[PDB]
């Protein structure tokens, strides 16, 4: 029984990492650091 | 099932599918698993020789595809992040080896006892020719002799007998076997 | 045959997890069909 | 002298599986049905619980009934499940829902003819028929309704045999089902008329057995059902092995029941002891007798100190002298004389059987008839009156079709039973 | 207890015991109660913890003590 | 009420066989209750529609059927029976039965008064006081509605709500306040495992006004005195308890229903302040 | 053995997507409808049968219908990952929505689609041999969920008989809101739903958002998280049919234990080990701790406080490695508490169930992996506050006839407002009277 | 066996860091609570259980909550070295402080935060099987420590009832001072603490500064030194629960032996071998020397002189290599002294305890290593002088209502100042009356 729960802990530690979750792009800290402003310069392709 | 019961809590569904693919592909399945471990070791040795600290994600998924894993959308990145500890695009070898040859507590102790029974020499490593004649009439799974590269170490032993573990659904029967 | 089952059937001498079931499902070995009961194995 | 068993509902089928494991072990029957025993003494009375099939095989004289096959499919899939005759499984297509009226009136009457056909086929095959033995819970739905239906039909059809029941009854502290008082009251009303002798068990008492006496860290229902299978197989042991002072179910009934309504008994089994303690105490008849009367070892919540014993019976298994048995039963009656009804000169019957269960040097099973059982019925009647005044959940039962007069009759009859116990407790010679 | 299930009652030494050293239990000679003779002072709930056992079981228990001539005519006589 | 289910018969063997065995034809009449050594019991099953009348007719038919017959017994479904005997032996047409036995005669006779007392007590309580729709009858209306502050929290502290820890509408929290250490009458001391008994955690309001000086600060309003609606609740003024946290007094209505305790001490006549 | 799932409208289809994702992963059916390569006739493998049926070629297909009036969500299912799993006939879609009007769904648009739904359900029910109830997913706040859900439950109730109908229902949150007309639709839905459902389980998105903030560590949750929690609760309740256990519980047992009077069928639901992987390593998760968890109102998936009422019945489902003595000890400890109160006419307040299969873990999920869990559904008088708060908002709006011309134009008499409001007033009075102590009633 | 620790505000959390450092190092739990990769259990024995509980995987977690209204100190704990030891729920932090206002802590803000604290403490108390009291660390000079500590003790006293509550309290020093409004908060605290605490131990920083200058050799002490001394004292008092000994002392025995009348529960504390490493090798440290040391006022951790009053009861805890005959001879010699006086109604003035475990040595610490130590808590009438000086300073400020508008603005009636001042005046008269000789009253 003791080794059973130890292996369960191993599973939790290795497969359920925080960045693995599907909704990481919304709950990520530093999400405004990795993104770009609305317009960059005067030749920004994104500004249609 | 095997990844949902309390008896084997370390198992995961997608990694189970990967192991199923590498075992049932194609030389029987346990031989393929020993070969997979050997290729992983030689690849990491070559990378250490070059000057890079480990196998990357791209060649890892390339190796998986080479052994015939029909992956899906997002599972490759799932496994790459699962075995990346420092989060730097590299695969940890010890964690992958521990998970690849994983087994239950009872089965692991049975394998350890069996390994401790056989004699060794030099740096803890066995030879085929010394013991093939002694155990010829009692080894039903003759693939063990094919696993020998006439030498073999504990990691290949554990990988081989973890491969056959799926055929025996009872732990006691596995131990007696 | 083995030390795990070489004990008499008395209370306190049973160790259930030593013989864990490989599966937990319910088979359909007991059906009605159109009113004709089948206890097929 | 062969007994036919009936197992009804989830509790009954689960306890039955463990019972037939214990019996198959004692007679050395492999789960394939092949005899693998190690003494002729095992074979010469195998007929008592097994019927003889033609080749190398034995078949067990049991009828399995349930309203949904889930439990039956689990037991049939179990390690001993193959022994049971396929034709002996009787099932419907929808559950009892733990409701007495559904289990008794709608699916009960639908199945009961096929159950009676199987019971008659099994009974008329016997060369001489002993009583029936039934296991069921009283708090459930199909157990209570179909068990009491079948009991009533068998009492109409076999009034000269013995009717014996093992029954699970609601704990005083925690309920397993919300509607237990109705199902319990109606079932006890049916049983006190129909039954000859009935044993009652609280799961809470088995929990206290497990925690205090055996000190098990992680008990499972297999242990509780093993304790029950041990006592059930012990009461009949003298029927099926030689001994110095034979006994029989009818002789037990004749010595235990003073008046026909007073037929509810407590049970216990003695050589229960934790794995740590066995080094501290050798087996002997005084030790067995002391455990036998300790309320810690009794399988009901009521305690003997609030009532009096009318009668009791002890069945001993093992090689022992009659002098110690007789003198122990005398000493216990003399030392505790205030707890024994004084207008009966000797309350205890003893019986001795030579062959103990495997791996025990000696064993005894205890059956007791004590007036303290009236407090349990009083508690159930109180909870029934609390529910009925407010018509609690009543629309289910009334929607199936029952008249309320049934509820008032059953409550009144049970209340008269508690009063009758109270009057005989406080009776005097004058 | 609600701790890990792998714990077992510990092992204590209690050295300098007169009864183990071929000596009488004389007055004023109870050295095994001196705290300097113990190896630890940590109190452990032994009344709830189980004991440790190591053995090779028996694998089996005994309960019993161990323990053509057809006629087709042609009658022949032999005096053996 | 009950109906017959079977009739029992006691007969002697034929006259020639009785003479062959060697027993005397006469001297069968005696005042003792014992029977002849050669008399055998036999029983028969009546049909469903059988009554007392046709059962007695069958008994008379058996009486006139054959020689060697003086005993009869008619068994009912309630377990009782009555016997029929010949007033004059070896003479037909004098059959008359004077007996009536049931297994529950003395049993019911001896336990009579207690049974009537308990029956007179319990049966008035079983009368329904609620309509089948779950509604009270026209008589004995409750004095107040259920969800009122003093009715719902008569003997229980009201919840406290706060915004801490929540983003939307807040929710209250459970408390650790135990109940009185009361056990059912005649039940063994049951512990499935180690339970937290209520003998400890005895409230500090026990004997506060006697061994101590009582409340000496207004901080009792923070955790002990509550303003529920139009009344006041005090946790120190409830049902009396003993030194072991057990209820002392039990009260009943006219019809015999247990009445719960009340913590409501007083009514606050609140008025809006005006000039 | 079999149960049929009916998914209605937007919330019900998206929750259905999460449920069938979960049921596939728990049984092991691949997204292309295939058993894994290691399963054969070598061992007895039938547990799926409660939720799946197999074709003669051995493909699995699930016992469900998806109902919507707008195409977009079902077209997302048709174009998604599970395209090959579902039979195309099962995905039924209309042309245009019910525009938050109950009247439009019930009278104008659902009457056209309803006969196809009954024909599909009949075609499913003919391919069964032990159907034992319907599970229904819908929201009562929107037009098609309310109107077509009511109409379909009425038709099912006429065609079928003596069959249980269990609803999982998303009610309008007490201050979070999505549309102006929510009170009218919720009142008219609850009026139709009152007569034709056996037990109704209530969910509120505001409570599950609070639970995902409080228990999980998610700052910005979205509906997929909520739907995964709902899928876990439904899987826990239906696990008793599918796997071995000590005490099984058939769907008919819920109605017998939870409903004291035929109108009093609304129940609270909660789930214990809602916990993140990082918290899971700081704590043991024993039976008594999760049993204590299911009774806190912070664990509930509906925004109501049970301290403002009295419990009548509780049903506790344990799954995983649990021993009966611990279940008994836990329930006995709860009973001692003084802030938990039961009506005096319900002395035997508890029903128990014990199943051996622990909850399954989904690759992208946020719940930890745990060996045991407990789930609760309970009946309590506190629910009267939920109806009272909906009714106050209805009275406020109807006092000015704020929107009635829409409802009258799409085909409904104005009288139906007064009938429904009077029925809800009577339901409020039932909940007031039932909670009155018997000693005061004499 | 088990005890639960509650740490409130700044002093209580900072003293908690030193306490848990010591208890970890004394039992042997690693600062992160894990174990080496090859072991199956981190330690062989259960003795830790009084202060730690282990999960089934063997991680350790401690039985404590940390309560603060400002985040900064708890955020320091969250980012420090012991990050992995504590469960994150245990570390509770608000948004903004109680701003040195008792009224702000008690009425406005602590009233909001208190229910989370009670829920966490309940979750701890549910995971216990022989709880025998609460230990509380706080300062009465600041706003949140005073107001929330009082409010929480009141709620605890209602919910848990008879269970004992022992306080370690930092009172305002008699001439060192840190804030202007200290008298109001200390008076109102003492008013609440009188009804709702079983024993209260009082500490003053000025005494520990004097002790660290004379005995230790520290020119520039800081709060970490004082907190390590406090942690040592708490470890000495709780050692009787955790290790083998000749005469054990359960936490319930202190209240029975030390408190003669229900208001007379404030006790003085002192510790004997507070000594530096350079002095320790110049001197033997026998039992009689440290027993003589504990009665000198240079050893005390509160700035009061017991020669100006009378003792009612003394409790002497000895730990280490001590023999009972020497303890008896020492106590009889102490009893002989003429500057030590007992009230004539208390003839049997002493309680003794003797434990075998010597005090632990902390890697960064400043105390020497010693084989034995003794710790005393005692009840004496000299304590009346501390209250008289606080009350005089309160009277000086209150004569002009110098600051009252803050307290009235944060929610308190002006009447509460006058009420508390008469209660403390009555406590002064109680200490006058209890000290009157019986031979004088005839
Ligand atoms: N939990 C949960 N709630 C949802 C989901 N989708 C919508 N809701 C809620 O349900 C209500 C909206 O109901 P809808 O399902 O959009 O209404 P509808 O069934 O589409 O009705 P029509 O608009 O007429 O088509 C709002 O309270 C939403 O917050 C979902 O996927 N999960
Ligand atoms: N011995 C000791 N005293 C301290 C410590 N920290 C603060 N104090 C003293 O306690 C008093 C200040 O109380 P605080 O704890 O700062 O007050 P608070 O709990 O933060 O209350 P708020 O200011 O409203 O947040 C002063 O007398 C300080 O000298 C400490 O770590 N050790
Ligand atoms: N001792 C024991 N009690 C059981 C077992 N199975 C169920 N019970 C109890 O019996 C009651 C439930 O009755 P049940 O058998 O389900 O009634 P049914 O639905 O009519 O078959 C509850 O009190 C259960 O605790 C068992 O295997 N052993
Ligand atoms: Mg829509
Ligand atoms: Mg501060
Ligand atoms: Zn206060």
């Amino acid at each position: 029984r003791a080794n059973r729960e130890k292996q369960l802990l191993d599973y939790r530690e290795t497969y359920q990492k925080k960045e693995t979750q599907r909704e990481w792009d919304l709950n990520d800290p530093h999400w405004k650091a990795k993104d770009l402003p609305g317009r960059v310069g005067d030749n920004d392709p994104r500004t249609g | 099932m095997i990844y949902s019961d309390n008896n084997n809590p370390r198992e995961d569904s997608v990694f189970l599918r990967v192991k199923r693919a590498v075992r049932c592909g194609g030389v029987t399945g346990p031989i393929q698993m020993v070969d997979f471990l050997r290729d992983f070791r030689c690849l990491e040795e070559e990378q250490r020789a070059s000057g890079r600290k480990g196998v990357t994600h791209k060649q890892f998924v390339k190796l998986m595809e080479q052994y015939g894993t029909k992956l899906r959308e997002g599972d490759a990145a799932y496994l790459c992040k699962a075995f990346d500890d420092d989060n730097d695009g590299y695969i940890n070898p010890e964690r992958f080896v521990r998970h690849f040859t994983g087994l239950n507590q009872r089965r692991h102790n049975a394998v350890l006892r069996a390994w401790a029974s056989l004699p060794k020499d030099a740096k803890g490593r066995v030879r085929r020719n010394h013991l093939n004649e002694r155990f010829s009439e009692t080894v039903t799974h003759g693939d063990v002799w094919g696993t020998f590269s006439p030498t073999l170490c504990f990691e290949e032993f554990l990988a081989f007998y973890a491969a056959v573990s799926v055929e025996i659904p009872l732990d006691e029967k596995f131990e007696l076997f | 045959r083995t030390i795990y089952d070489a004990l008499p059937k008395l209370p306190g001498f049973s160790f259930p997890e030593l013989n864990p079931p490989p599966t937990n499902g319910i088979p359909q070995l007991c059906t009605i069909r159109k009113g004709i009961r089948t206890v097929f194995d | 002298r062969e007994i036919v068993c009936v197992q009804a509902g989830q509790c009954g089928n689960q306890i039955g599986s463990k019972f037939w494991e214990v019996i198959s072990d004692e007679h050395g029957v492999d789960p394939t049905g092949t005899y693998q025993g190690d003494s002729d003494l095992q074979l010469e009375r195998i007929n008592v619980y097994f019927d003889e099939a033609t080749g190398g095989r034995y078949v067990p004289r049991s009828v399995l009934i349930d309203l949904e096959p889930g439990t039956m499919d689990s037991v049939r899939a179990g390690p001993y499940g193959q022994i049971f005759r396929p034709d002996n499984f009787i099932f419907g297509q929808s559950g009892a829902g733990n409701n007495w009226a559904k289990g008794h009136y709608t699916e009960g009457a639908e199945l009961i003819d096929s159950v009676l056909d199987v019971c008659c086929k099994e009974a008329e095959s016997c060369d001489c028929l002993q009583g029936f033995q039934i296991c069921h819970s009283l708090g459930g739905g199909t157990g209570s309704g179909m068990g009491t239906l079948l009991i009533s039909k068998l009492r109409e059809q076999y009034p000269d045999r013995i009717m014996m029941t093992f029954s699970i009854i609601p704990s005083p502290k925690v309920s397993d089902t919300v509607v237990e008082p109705y199902n319990t009251t109606l079932s006890v009303h049916q049983l006190v008329e129909n039954s000859d002798e009935s044993m009652c068990i609280d799961n809470e008492a088995l929990y206290d057995i497990c925690f205090r006496t055996l000190k098990l860290t992680t008990p499972t229902f297999g242990d509780l059902n093993h304790l029950v299978s041990a006592v059930v197989s012990g009461v009949t042991c003298c029927l099926r092995f030689p001994g110095q002072l034979n006994s029989d179910l009818r002789k037990l009934a004749v010595n235990l029941v003073p008046f026909p309504r007073l037929h509810f008994f407590m049970m216990g089994f003695a050589p229960l002891t934790s794995r740590g303690s066995q080094q501290y105490r050798g087996l002997s008849v005084p030790e067995l007798t002391q455990q036998m009367f300790d309320a810690k070892n009794m399988m009901q919540a009521a305690d003997p100190r609030h009532g009096r014993y009318l009668t009791a019976s002890a069945l001993f298994r093992g090689r022992m002298s009659t002098k110690e048995v007789d003198e122990q039963m005398l000493n216990v009656q003399n030392k505790n004389s205030s707890y024994f009804i004084e207008w009966i000169p000797n309350n205890i019957k003893s019986s001795v059987c030579d062959i103990p269960p495997k791996g025990l040097k000696m064993a005894v099973t205890f059956i007791g008839n004590n007036t303290c059982i009236q407090e349990m019925f009083r508690r159930v009647g109180e909870q029934f009156t609390l529910m009925f005044r407010r018509k609690a959940f009543l629309h289910w039962y009334t929607g199936e079709g029952m008249d309320e007069m049934e509820f008032t009759e059953a409550e009144s009859n049970m209340n008269d039973l508690v009063s009758e116990y109270q009057q005989y407790q406080d009776a005097t010679i004058e | 207890m609600k701790n890990s299930v792998a714990r077992t009652q510990p092992v204590r030494k209690y050295e300098n015991f007169t009864l183990e050293n071929n000596l009488p239990l004389a007055l004023g000679a109870n050295f095994h109660d001196d705290p300097i003779c113990r190896d630890t002072n940590r109190t452990s709930h032994t009344l709830l913890l189980p004991r440790n056992v190591d053995y090779a079981p028996h694998t089996e228990y005994v309960f019993n003590g161990g323990g053509e001539p057809v006629f087709d005519g042609w009658m022949t006589v032999n005096f053996d | 009420l009950s109906q017959p289910v079977s009739y029992s018969l006691l007969v002697l063997p034929p006259k020639k066989e009785l003479r062959k065995k060697g027993y005397n034809m006469t001297d069968i009449n005696t005042t003792s209750t014992r029977v002849h050594p050669l008399a055998r019991w036999q029983t028969h099953v009546l049909k469903h529609g059988a009554t007392y009348r046709d059962a007695l007719d069958a008994v008379e038919e058996a009486n006139t059927k054959h020689w060697g017959f003086l005993k009869a017994r008619i068994q009912f479904s309630c377990g009782s029976f009555e016997s029929f005997v010949r007033t004059n032996p070896n003479d037909p047409s004098t059959l008359k039965g004077v007996s009536t036995y049931d297994p529950n005669g003395v049993f019911h006779k001896e336990t009579l008064d207690c049974t009537l007392k308990n029956r007179s007590t319990l049966l008035p309580r079983l009368r329904a006081i609620v309509d089948g729709r779950g509604h009270h009858l026209s008589g004995s209306t409750p004095p107040a509605r259920s969800f009122h502050p003093q009715v719902l929290y008569k003997n229980c502290p009201p919840p406290v709500l706060s915004q801490a820890g929540y983003d939307f509408t807040p929710m209250s929290h459970n408390a650790f306040l135990l109940r009185t250490n009361d056990h059912p009458q005649g039940v063994r001391d049951v512990k499935s495992d180690f339970m937290k008994g209520s003998c400890d955690y005895r409230p500090r309001a026990y004997l506060r006004d006697e061994v101590s000086g009582g409340v000496n600060s207004r901080h009792c309003h923070c955790a002990e005195v509550y303003q529920v609606g139009d009344y006041t609740m005090d946790l120190a003024r409830g049902a009396e308890i003993d030194h072991r946290n057990r209820t002392v007094n039990f009260e009943y209505t006219k019809k015999g229903t247990l009445k719960s305790g009340s913590n409501i001490v007083g009514k606050r006549h609140a008025r809006v302040p005006r000039f | 053995r079999e149960a049929i799932c009916i998914h209605i409208g937007q919330a019900g289809c998206q929750v259905g997507n999460a449920c069938w994702e979960l049921f596939c992963l728990e049984h092991g059916i691949q997204p292309d409808g295939a058993m894994p390569s290691d399963k054969t006739i070598g061992v007895e493998d039938d547990a799926f049968n409660t939720f799946f049926s197999e074709t003669g070629a051995g493909k699995h297909v699930p016992r469900a219908v998806f109902l919507d009036l707008e195409p977009t969500v079902v077209d997302e299912v048709r174009t998604g990952t599970y395209r090959q799993l579902f039979h195309p006939e099962q995905l039924i879609s209309g042309k245009e929505d019910a525009a938050n009007n109950y009247a439009r769904g019930h009278y104008t648009i659902g009457k056209e689609i309803v006969d196809l739904c009954l024909d599909r359900i009949r075609k499913l029910a003919d391919n069964c041999t032990g159907l034992q109830g319907f599970l229904v997913y819908h929201a009562v706040g929107g037009g098609t969920g309310s109107g077509l859900g009511a109409l379909l439950l009425e038709r099912l109730s006429v065609d079928y008989g003596k069959k249980s109908k269990l609803g999982y229902t998303v009610y309008p949150s007490p201050q979070v809101s999505t549309a102006v007309v929510e009170p009218y639709n919720s009142v008219l839905s609850t009026h139709s739903l009152l007569e034709h459902t056996d037990v109704a389980a209530m969910l509120d998105n505001e409570a599950i958002y609070d639970l995902t903030r409080r228990n999980l560590d998610i700052e910005r949750p979205t509906y997929t998280n909520l739907n995964r929690l709902i899928g876990q609760v439904v899987s826990s309740l239906t696990a008793s049919l599918r796997f071995d256990g000590a005490l099984n519980v058939d769907l008919t047992e819920f109605q017998t234990n939870l409903v004291p009077y035929p109108r009093i069928h609304f129940v609270l639901t909660s789930y214990a080990p809602v916990i993140s992987a990082e918290k899971a390593y700081h704590e043991q998760l024993s039976v008594s701790e999760i049993s204590n968890a299911v009774f806190e109102p912070a664990s509930m998936m509906t925004k109501c406080d049970p301290r403002h009422g009295k419990y009548m019945a509780c049903c506790l489902m344990y799954r995983g490695d649990v021993v009966p003595k611990d279940v008994n000890a836990a329930v006995a400890t709860i009973k001692t508490k003084r802030t938990i109160q039961f009506v005096d006419w319900s002395p035997t307040g508890f029903k128990c169930g014990i199943n051996y299969q622990p909850p399954t873990v989904v690759p992208g999920g946020d719940l930890a992996k745990v060996q045991r869990a407990v789930c609760m559904i309970a009946n309590s008088t506190a629910i009267a506050e939920v109806f009272a708060r909906i009714d106050h908002k209805f009275d406020l709006m109807y006092s000015k006839r704020a929107f009635v011309h829409w409802y009258v134009g799409e085909g409904m008499e104005e009288g139906e407002f007064s009938e429904a409001r009077e029925d809800l007033a009577a339901l409020e009075k039932d909940y007031e009277e039932v909670g009155a102590e018997s000693a005061d009633m004499d």
